[PDB]
């Protein structure tokens, strides 16, 4: 976190259903979406932190 | 000019049904002024807050 | 009444989501009642894997 | 060190969702259907429901 790094996510398909049902996550909080809609929507950038 | 009490009843009108429509663009302090942005985002739970 | 892995406690409550919550078992999203619950790792584990 | 609770390593990644007024780049796995002019219908264009 001194130097933490960004990747830019775009033009592709995509499923959160498979990330949010992975049992490896102790958070998966979603703060202006619920994590269940994330599979209904697009969106111009995605920015992985 | 003279007319100005007449066009006057026509200007009250106009001013007040603008601004009753143009209210609709107003956050009230939800996520988004329009509410099917709301009910696409937000799970049901989450949804009625805003 | 049921027997449950510890870490899908959370799933047992209205607005849930997941596998126990989904295939397993659910609540409706208005319930009105308690939830309660408690580690059995004393008596439901096994001496190698139950 | 792995020996530490609240001071050993976790692993962060936050993801950040842009929906700016462009056409999109990044979709959920939702599946497309036709278009049908000139009926009444419930839609959804890009997430735009």
């Amino acid at each position: 976190v001194y130097a933490w790094n960004r990747k830019r996510i775009s033009n592709c398909v995509a499923d959160y259903s498979v990330l949010y049902n992975s049992a490896s996550f102790s958070t998966f909080k979603c703060y202006g979406v619920s994590p269940t809609k994330l599979n209904d929507l697009c969106f111009t950038n995605v920015y992985a932190d | 000019s003279a007319l100005g009490k007449l066009q006057n009843v026509v200007n009250q009108n106009a001013q007040a049904l603008n601004t009753l429509v143009k209210q609709l663009s107003s956050n009230f302090g939800a996520i988004s002024s329009v509410l099917n942005d709301i009910l696409s985002r937000l799970d049901k739970v989450e949804a009625e807050v805003q | 009444s049921f027997v449950i892995r510890g870490d899908e406690v959370r799933q047992i409550a209205p607005g849930q989501t997941g596998k126990i919550a989904d295939y397993n078992y659910k609540l409706p999203d208005d319930f009105t009642g308690c939830v309660i619950a408690w580690n059995s790792n004393n008596l439901d584990s096994k001496v190698g894997g139950n | 060190q792995p020996t530490n609770v609240g001071y050993q390593p976790y692993r962060v990644v936050v993801l950040s969702f842009e929906l700016l007024h462009a056409p999109a780049t990044v979709c959920g796995p939702k599946k497309s259907t036709n278009l049908v002019k000139n009926k009444c219908v419930n839609f959804n264009f890009n997430g735009l429901t």
